């Protein structure tokens, strides 16, 4: 249950990432919108920059240091 | 047989702490090999399920694999509550 | 590259420029030498925590070790010296030429 | 970020008791006052002269006793690995060799003094 | 309401250790066939206060040859140190929750010896530099055997953290089972608190103060601040280990009780100890620790490892 | 120079931590297992010479999932086209993005 | 006393007692009056921040039992 | 006025403080020293009234100059009595150092300890008993208690 | 950016290399490289890597306390040097000081490669795994496969430890 609520918390938010991408860069020159970096075409696991890069600051230090901070 | 004895009353009387060392530790690298209980040690650590058990594909011809974890294939841990 | 493997770069390239310019003692080179090695083991240490090698987590451990019998091994040789010289100058081993 | 909390309070209490220290009772310095304390009469010497070590060669030894310790350390958690055999091993060969360095050091007189 | 905490926690310490002073005065007078304070307040309740205030009235006194940052740095770090190896104890709950809390005392106290360092090479006397250079070889003496006899009595826990170690002496004391490892520890904590037989750096009958014979009013106020909170530290990570109060979750504070009144046994064993035998030679020191209890040590050290593996007998965590 | 030793008498002296999509302990996975294995598979076999041009992508890509350079710079050009379009005030970012969520599970 | 010295001993004992008091009741208060969660490992971190997400308060401690199903 | 019993107040709590916890440097010359430690013995026991003797001149109040001073001493005795911080009391014990004592008409002792460092109890005895230095130190105490100089820096 | 912890425990670190290689009186030095390990292991720890930090803090304290000890022997030098003591060992410092502020300007503002690669920034929170998994600690159990996978490392490096302690005793014999 877990990773299936996990799965799908990950995908809703690289989706509300496109979404946003898609306008916030509607008059940029050649900008190819949800480009890969990657020559594959595999899943590749989300690099908390991707997920959390368009987020507050309290969400992104929560993602990062939440865990090694509590005490 | 006689010069051990009395090199041991010597030591005994002189340096007991090295006497109790060596035997501790001589103790310490010999019992473990007349135990029993090592290879239930073992048996042990092998049953704690650190990661999930990833189910497999049934193919149709695995008979000791179990189909749900309430069936009676498979290993058993009845050994461990007893012990 | 982030700023944090930079930073760890710019202090072991200050520190092996503070190895390779004397002063006159011979104590503070080593103490150069051990920040290197720190240096190093932080690098190292960042490096494997962040791609997750699981088994390179001992690595650093190991690093360690060869780091005392580095340091061990040059305090010994400054006690010589020292016991030579009543000094650990570093302009006193002159003997030999080249 | 609550460790870190702790140990700038506890670095606030004490710099704040050196200086309530320093600025609360009246001064009065002067040169006699501030001298060097040698048991009522002047040192001859300096301080800052070289001091044998008589047990420098124990202290360069605990060096290398103090990363064995870090070696061992880990062995709580190594002690959860199923060859449990090869584990116990390596943990008895490496506190064999300790113990061999500390005979060996022992033996030829590496734990006196120097005199 | 985290700070707050961290206030309970500060301010009650400082308040034992001031009490621990007036306590230790009156037990070493009544072994000695007298009284000790009794007229500074009813039953000399008083006289911590008196000396605080007294300290901190009277004048600091700077050296002219010394270094002065290490020289004011030095009781900053000593007291700072002091204050905060108590906040991975669990009482039985921790100020702060370390998996590897052990290690952390571990690495604070290592890192308390350079307040004795500093100060006595800061003070610029001969004096001072003696009593550095005894605290020296007193780390030498004891530091490895520490480390292996925690580690040896950790196997039977499982892991470095602290509150496990209630959980592990639940029906039973850890000390039935390692008391050759206890009655070692408990020297190793005498020698590393620099308490007697074991006080070489201060050494008054040898080196007048010994590393901090130049310091006066606060800052020597500090530094004995922190040997005494130092003390009761100690004792309580030492009953901690070893004499593991049952905690019922819901009924903290009998544990809190137990745990107390067993921290107060053993300071008094401390302040007993003190007054019965005569100072050791920091030579004499270096060698019992490294030809008596570092050989015994390394051979209990095997033997730990090899029976709960004999025995089948291996803590729960990872 | 090289005395293949561990190969001659298949001792694995060291051959065990070379690679990290090398049976970890508790079969625990390295960020990059899925990219070093297929880099690994690629190249196996056909040299040094022919395996830095033909398995040319596969380290690449390897190399991207090692340190993300691209990744990174796709996201300072998204957050530095974000702030330009806010500065002068046209954008408006979602509530979602503000802290304004609802969560789910 | 001798029996004088224990003044002294129940001053310290009624200092030392504070701090484990001290936290367990600021944890208590904190905590939704049962106790602070403990996170050694990372399973129980992401327990804590589920709770907290789907406790809709945004308290981990606030519990959300079988009244959540309809 | 309110000011005037704020520094009445302080100026009592800063004198108790004092008086109160009165340490002693570990430091004797003659004679006088051993009625000084049989003031530290049990029968008297001085530690109960807060007198702890220190060996450092840093962590001490008061100097008990017990026994004779000679003219090679002499140095030494103002030497540690410079080195102790403020306030910092002396007490004149026996009769070589009040005033020369059985030795008064000698080449080598100083008249008097007061000659060198002020003084302010004066022991009068050869030796005075460990009952007599505890009077001493007491008046001593009474006259830290009669002190005041936090209303002297208010009336300023 | 965010709290800009790592950078300024980096900025530290770098610090304290600046302040033992600017080589004062080794009590300086061995001050430094105390500091200096001390962020070292804060560094480590933000990283998920407690074991390591704490490891390297105790050892390095171990060591400079010989290195103290040894320093009030073997170093001394009637008037040791503080970093404003000696024109030399100031403007070393200040060298290093400069050279650090002028790096960290040029690749924090600008993104620009120095010798082998470039930065922009971005914090270090970056490059994290996003991982939601264990019971265990990954670095301890990588550390503790030490005495199951690594049996090779465990004698090389007990062999070296032992051949150590016969190589400084034959060091210092003298004779
Ligand atoms: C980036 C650069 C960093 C800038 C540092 C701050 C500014 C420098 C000047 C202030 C520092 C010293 C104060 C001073 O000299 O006034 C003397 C002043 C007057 O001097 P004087 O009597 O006329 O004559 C003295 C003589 O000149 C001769 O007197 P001296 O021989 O004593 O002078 C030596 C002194 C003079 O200063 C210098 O020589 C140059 C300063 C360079 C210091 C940098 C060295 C690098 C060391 C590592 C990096 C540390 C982190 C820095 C980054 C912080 C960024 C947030 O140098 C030092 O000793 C510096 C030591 C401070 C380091 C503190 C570290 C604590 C270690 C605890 C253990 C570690 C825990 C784990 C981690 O005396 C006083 O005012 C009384 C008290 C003064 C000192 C109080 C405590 C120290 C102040 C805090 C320091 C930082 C702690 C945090
Ligand atoms: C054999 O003789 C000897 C003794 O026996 C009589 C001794 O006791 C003895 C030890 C010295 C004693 C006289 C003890 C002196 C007590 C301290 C120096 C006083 C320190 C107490 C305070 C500074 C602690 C703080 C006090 C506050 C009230 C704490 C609260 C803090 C706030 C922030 C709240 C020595 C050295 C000795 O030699
Ligand atoms: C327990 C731990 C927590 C405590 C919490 C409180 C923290 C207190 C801070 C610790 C310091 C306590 C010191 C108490 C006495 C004050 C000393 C000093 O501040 O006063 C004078 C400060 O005055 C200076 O001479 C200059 C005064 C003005 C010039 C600079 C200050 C500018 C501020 C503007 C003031 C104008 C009015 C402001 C209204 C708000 C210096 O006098 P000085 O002789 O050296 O020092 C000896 C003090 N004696 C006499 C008591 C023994
Ligand atoms: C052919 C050469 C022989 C003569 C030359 C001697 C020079 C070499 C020095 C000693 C050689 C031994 C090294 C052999 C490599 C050990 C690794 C291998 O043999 O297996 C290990 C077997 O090691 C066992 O512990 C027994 C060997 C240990 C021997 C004790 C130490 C003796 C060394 C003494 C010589 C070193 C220098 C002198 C020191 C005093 C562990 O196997 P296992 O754990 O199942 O599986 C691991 C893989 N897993 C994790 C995926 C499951
Ligand atoms: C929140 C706290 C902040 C400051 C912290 C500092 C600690 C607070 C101060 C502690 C107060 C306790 C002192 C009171 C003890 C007096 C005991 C009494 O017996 O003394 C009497 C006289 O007492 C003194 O005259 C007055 C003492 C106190 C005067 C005012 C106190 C005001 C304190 C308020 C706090 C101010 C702190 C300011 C900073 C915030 C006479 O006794 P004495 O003759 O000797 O003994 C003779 C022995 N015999 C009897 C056997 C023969
Ligand atoms: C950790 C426990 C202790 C912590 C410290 C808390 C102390 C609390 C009690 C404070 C006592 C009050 C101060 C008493 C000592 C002040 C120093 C002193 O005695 O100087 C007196 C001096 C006399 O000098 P002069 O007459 O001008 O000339 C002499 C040279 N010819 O007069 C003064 O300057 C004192 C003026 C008022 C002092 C301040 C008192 C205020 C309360 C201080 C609390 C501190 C909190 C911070
Ligand atoms: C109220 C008055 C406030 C004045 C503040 C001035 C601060 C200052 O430096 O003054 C110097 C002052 C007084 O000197 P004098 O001139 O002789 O006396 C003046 C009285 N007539 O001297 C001091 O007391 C120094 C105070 C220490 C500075 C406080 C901060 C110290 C920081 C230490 C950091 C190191 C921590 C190490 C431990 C950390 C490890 C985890
Ligand atoms: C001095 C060095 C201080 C050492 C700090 C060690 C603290 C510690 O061990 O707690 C670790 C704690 C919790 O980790 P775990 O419980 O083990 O597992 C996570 C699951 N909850 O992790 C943390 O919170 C780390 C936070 C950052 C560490 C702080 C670093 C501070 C270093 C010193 C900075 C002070 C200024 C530097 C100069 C000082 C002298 C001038
Ligand atoms: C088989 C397992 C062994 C491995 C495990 C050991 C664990 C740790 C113990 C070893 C640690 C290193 C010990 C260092 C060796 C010391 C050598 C030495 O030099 O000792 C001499 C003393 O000579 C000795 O070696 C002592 C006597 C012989 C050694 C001890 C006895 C040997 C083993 C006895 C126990 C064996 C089993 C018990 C038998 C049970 C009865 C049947 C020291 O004397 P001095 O310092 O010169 O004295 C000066 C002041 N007068
Ligand atoms: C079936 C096998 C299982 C395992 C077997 C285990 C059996 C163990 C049998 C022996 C255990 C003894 C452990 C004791 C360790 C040290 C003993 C020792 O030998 O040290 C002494 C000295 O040790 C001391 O006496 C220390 C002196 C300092 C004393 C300080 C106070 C005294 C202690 C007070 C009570 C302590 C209470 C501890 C427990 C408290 C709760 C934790 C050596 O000194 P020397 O006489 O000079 O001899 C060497 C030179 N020829
Ligand atoms: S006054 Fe009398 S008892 Fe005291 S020192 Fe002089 S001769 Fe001795």
């Amino acid at each position: 249950l877990f990773q299936a609520e996990k799965d799908r918390r990950v995908l809703q938010m690289l989706r509300e990432n496109l979404e946003e991408e898609a306008i916030i860069m509607k008059d940029v020159p050649d900008w190819k919108v949800g480009e890969s970096v990657f020559h594959t075409t595999r899943w590749v696991t989300p690099m908390m920059g991707e997920l959390y890069g368009l987020r507050t600051n309290e969400e992104i230090l929560s993602a990062t240091y939440g865990f090694i901070w509590y005490t | 047989a006689g010069r051990i004895a009395s090199f041991l009353k010597n030591a005994w009387a002189k340096e007991p702490v090295l006497v109790a060392s060596f035997a501790i530790g001589g103790l310490a690298i010999i019992l473990p090999s007349l135990s029993p209980y090592t290879n239930y040690a073992i048996r042990i650590n092998r049953a704690t399920p650190y990661n999930y058990p990833v189910p497999l594909r049934d193919d149709g011809n695995m008979p000791d694999v179990p189909s749900h974890p309430q069936d009676p294939q498979g290993p058993s841990l009845e050994w461990l509550k007893n012990l | 590259m982030p700023l944090v493997y930079m930073n760890i770069i710019m202090a072991f390239a200050i520190a092996l420029a503070g190895l390779l310019m004397y002063r006159s003692h011979l104590m503070s080179s080593l103490l150069c030498l051990e920040g290197m090695m720190l240096s190093l083991f932080i690098m190292s240490t960042l490096i494997i925590l962040n791609t997750h090698f699981t088994l390179a987590n001992m690595m650093p451990i190991i690093l360690l070790v060869f780091a005392a019998c580095e340091a061990a091994l040059g305090l010994s040789l400054l006690v010589m010296v020292s016991n030579t010289y009543g000094t650990d100058y570093v302009q006193n081993l002159n003997l030999l030429q080249c | 970020m609550n460790i870190m909390l702790t140990l700038l309070t506890n670095v606030t209490l004490a710099s704040l008791l050196v200086l309530i220290a320093f600025w609360l009772p009246q001064l009065n310095a002067y040169s006699e006052k501030t001298s060097p304390y040698e048991c009522g009469f002047d040192p001859m010497g300096s301080a800052r002269l070289p001091f044998s070590m008589k047990f420098f060669l124990v202290a360069i030894t605990f060096l290398l006793f103090d990363l064995e310790i870090a070696l061992l350390l880990p062995l709580p958690w190594a002690s959860q690995t199923n060859n449990l055999k090869t584990m116990l091993t390596m943990a008895l060969f490496l506190l064999i060799l300790l113990a061999a360095s500390l005979a060996y050091e022992w033996t030829q007189k590496g734990l006196e003094w120097a005199e | 309401m985290f700070m707050i905490n961290i206030l309970s926690l500060i301010i009650p310490i400082l308040l034992a250790v001031a009490f621990l002073t007036l306590v230790e005065r009156k037990v070493l007078g009544y072994m000695q066939l007298r009284k000790g304070p009794n007229v500074v307040g009813p039953y000399g309740l008083l006289q911590p206060i008196a000396d605080a205030l007294k300290l901190f009235t009277k004048e600091p006194l700077r050296p002219a040859t010394s270094s002065i940052s290490m020289f004011i740095i030095a009781p900053i770090l000593a007291l700072s140190l002091a204050l905060t190896m108590w906040v991975p104890l669990p009482m039985p709950y921790p100020l702060i929750n370390m998996n590897l809390g052990v290690l952390f005392m571990l690495a604070m106290s290592s890192l308390a010896v350079y307040s004795i360092l500093w100060s006595g090479w800061a003070s610029n006397s001969k004096y001072a530099l003696i009593g550095a250079l005894r605290a020296v070889a007193q780390t030498i003496s004891y530091e490895v055997t520490l480390a292996i006899i925690l580690l040896s009595v950790l196997l039977m826990n499982g892991s470095y953290t602290l509150s496990t170690l209630i959980t592990t002496q639940e029906h039973i004391w850890m000390i039935f089972t390692s008391w050759p490892l206890a009655m070692m520890w408990f020297i190793s904590t005498l020698a590393e608190t620099n308490r007697a037989p074991f006080d070489l750096t201060e050494g008054e009958s040898e080196l007048v103060s010994g590393f901090n014979v130049e310091y006066a009013a606060g800052p020597f106020a500090m530094f004995f601040m922190a040997e005494y909170a130092n003390i009761i530290m100690m004792n309580a990570f030492t009953a901690i280990l070893f004499l593991g109060a049952s905690h019922d979750p819901h009924t903290p504070e009998l544990y809190t009780i137990n745990f107390v009144l067993k921290t107060l046994a053993l300071t008094i064993t401390f302040l007993w100890i003190r007054a019965s035998y005569p100072r050791f030679r920091y030579d004499q020191l270096m060698h019992l620790l490294w030809k008596s209890f570092l050989p015994l040590t390394l051979a209990l050290c095997m033997w730990h490892i090899s029976l709960p593996i004999m025995t089948a007998s291996i803590p729960p965590q990872s | 120079p090289f005395f293949d030793v561990q190969k001659r008498l298949g001792l694995d002296l060291d051959r065990w931590m070379t690679i990290q999509s090398a049976e970890q302990p508790h079969k625990i996975p390295g960020r990059c297992h899925a990219f070093e294995k297929e880099w690994i598979e690629c190249a196996h076999g056909i040299g040094g010479i022919r395996a830095e041009k033909e398995c040319k992508i596969e380290f690449d890509d390897f190399v991207e999932c090692l340190l993300r350079q691209k990744t990174m710079k796709r996201l300072s050009a998204i957050k530095r086209q974000r702030d330009k379009l806010i500065k002068e005030g046209k954008y408006t970012p979602p509530p979602h993005h503000l802290g304004k969520e609802d969560p789910r599970p | 006393m001798w029996f004088e010295i224990l003044p002294g001993i129940a001053v310290m004992a009624a200092c030392l007692f504070i701090p484990g008091m001290a936290t367990a009741h600021i944890h208590k208060f904190t905590n939704g009056g049962k106790e602070k969660r403990v996170a050694h490992f990372s399973y129980q971190w992401n327990l804590m921040e589920r709770d907290r997400r789907i406790s809709g308060v945004n308290r981990y401690h606030v519990t959300k039992g079988l009244e959540n199903i309809d | 006025s309110r000011g005037e019993y704020v520094v009445a107040k302080l100026d009592d709590l800063v004198n108790w403080a004092r008086r109160s916890s009165l340490w002693p440097m570990t430091f004797g010359l003659a004679c006088c020293a051993v009625e000084m430690m049989h003031m530290a013995a049990p029968r008297y026991d001085m530690d109960r009234f807060g007198v702890v003797f220190r060996a450092s001149p840093r962590q001490s109040d008061v100097m008990i100059v017990a026994g004779t001073l000679t003219n090679k001493m002499a140095p030494a005795l103002r030497k540690v009595y410079d080195q102790m911080p403020e306030p910092r009391y002396v007490v004149s014990m026996g009769s070589c150092a009040n005033g020369g004592g059985y030795y008064h008409y000698s080449y080598s002792v100083v008249r008097g300890c007061d000659r060198i460092v002020p003084v302010d109890i004066y022991v009068p005895g050869c030796p005075p008993t460990a009952e007599a230095l505890l009077y001493g130190i007491l008046q001593l105490q009474r006259k830290i208690k009669r002190e005041k100089r936090l209303r002297i820096w208010y009336r300023r | 950016m965010t709290m800009y912890i790592a950078f300024i425990l980096s900025t530290i670190f770098v610090i304290g290399f600046v302040g033992f290689s600017s080589k004062p009186s080794p009590i300086y030095g061995g001050l430094g490289l105390i500091v200096s390990g001390g962020v070292g292991c804060g560094i480590v720890l933000n990283f998920g890597g407690s074991f390591l930090g704490l490891m390297v803090f105790l050892i390095y304290l171990g060591g400079m306390l010989v290195v103290f000890g040894y320093t009030t022997a073997m170093a001394t030098e009637m008037y040791p040097e503080v970093w404003v003591s000696n024109k030399t060992v100031f403007g070393a410092f200040v060298s290093g000081l400069m050279m650090e502020f002028c790096m960290v300007y040029y690749a924090l503002k600008e993104e620009e490669v120095e010798i082998i690669f470039k930065f922009n920034g971005l914090g270090d929170w970056v490059i994290y795994d996003t991982g939601d998994s264990g019971f265990f600690s990954e670095e301890a159990m990588g550390i503790a496969a030490l005495y199951s996978y690594g049996t090779w490392l465990v004698i090389v490096t007990g062999w070296s430890l032992l051949i150590g302690v016969v190589v400084i005793m034959e060091i210092t014999r003298g004779n």
